[PDB]
């Protein structure tokens, strides 16, 4: 069948303007494994993004994680655009400092 | 240590 | 312990894109230590943990050879399953493989796992007795007949009892400073003015390990883990995890709610109240 991807966007450490941190995008519970995760900054795609190996959970649903280096500011926006068959359109999720 | 599958489906 | 060793192997067909993608990830507890990806350049098992590089080439040779074997094994099994279901040849299909083993503190096998799934659904699975098979459907039934005819169970049953375990004990030593550790969770409750009468309180659990953890909200003994806004525990990237739970509550009643964190590293569950 086709399970919709669950997407959480959050940084590694509590953010601090100007201080280098790491933005992550955890995508889970999706199926099939075909998926397109794209981390963005101010609408633009950030090239230096890395992926953990693809893997599933006991219930068989896949999960993967994307990350990158980033120095948060009060002006820049960040987000994870994810495209998956289970959906009609790509789903995007902006990082919230309190989430 | 990884283990090979044997017989095929 | 208790400890565990797991391998999550994935194989997906690519109709008209060449051969299928074969991925294999190995874990110990909640830490990843090995991987194999057909789409990589010069496929071969590689370490993902620092402590795995402490292993000789022969270890790596052998591991790779098996992964390469299963890459062939899956190409065919995927074409085989395709027929079993009378599906067309231009569609992509996913075959998943799980195997590994749970061990008690006596360092002896406690639970063995060898299971399969096709297109995201249980296909065939070894049982607890490690001598029988549980086929999910009539198609998987012809697969059980085959695997029993070859006595595959025996071999797997043998693998779990010896190999995975013997190796688990080893991986555990090599990666003791990071596998034996236990990072307690760092919790706090953020205040988020919702409406003019509500507020969203959220207590976080940061920097913990193992991944397993308990976060709950309570109102005068009342367990609200059904009215909570609870995420799925998530990895921070440095080897530990985070998680949070949130509750919506009235103004001037925030103090009436408590947050209870339960973890392996905490000698006594934590509790938190706002203000």
């Amino acid at each position: 069948i086709q399970k919709t991807p669950q997407i959480q966007v959050y940084s590694r450490h509590p953010p601090e303007n100007g201080k280098p941190n790491i933005l992550n995008c955890y995508v889970t519970q999706f199926h099939p494994p075909h998926i397109e995760i794209q981390m963005l900054k101010n609408g633009k795609k950030i090239p230096k993004v890395e992926m953990s190996d693809m893997s599933f959970s006991k219930d068989w649903s896949f999960y993967i994680l994307a990350h990158t280096e980033f120095t948060p500011t009060e002006t820049d926006t960040y987000a994870c655009r994810v495209k998956h068959d289970s959906m009609a359109e790509p789903k995007t999720v902006y990082w919230d400092r309190d989430m | 240590t990884y283990q090979r599958t044997r017989a095929l489906v | 312990g208790p400890h565990s060793l797991r391998y999550f192997v994935t194989a997906v067909s690519r109709p008209g894109l060449g051969e299928p993608r074969f991925i294999a990830v190995g874990y110990v507890d909640d830490t990843q230590f090995v991987r194999f990806d057909s789409d990589a350049d010069n496929p071969r098992f590689e370490p993902r943990a620092p402590w795995m590089e402490q292993e000789g080439p022969e270890y790596w040779e052998e591991q790779t050879q098996r992964a390469k074997s299963d890459e062939q094994w899956f190409r065919v099994s995927l074409r085989t399953a395709q027929r079993y279901y009378n599906q067309s040849k231009g569609g992509s299909h996913t075959f998943q493989r799980m195997f590994g083993c749970d061990v008690g503190s006596d360092w002896r096998l406690l639970r063995g796992y060898q299971q399969f799934a096709y297109d995201g659904r249980d296909y065939i699975a070894l049982n607890e007795d490690l001598k029988t098979w549980t086929a999910a459907d009539t198609a998987a039934l012809i697969t059980r007949r085959k695997w029993e005819q070859a006595g595959d169970a025996e071999y797997y049953r043998a693998y779990l009892e010896g190999e995975c375990v013997e190796w688990l004990r080893r991986y555990l030593e090599l990666g003791n400073e990071t596998l034996l550790r236990t990072d307690s969770p760092k919790a706090h409750v953020t205040y988020h003015p919702r409406s003019q009468v509500d507020v969203t309180l959220r207590c976080w659990a940061l920097g913990f390990y193992p991944a397993d953890i308990t976060l709950t909200w309570q109102l005068n003994g009342e367990d609200l883990t059904q009215d909570m806004e609870l995420v799925e525990t998530r990895p921070a990237g440095d080897g530990t995890f985070q998680k949070w739970a949130a509750v919506v509550v009235p103004l001037g009643k925030e103090q009436n709610y408590t947050c209870h964190v339960h973890h392996k590293g905490l000698p006594e569950p934590l509790t938190l109240r706002w203000k």
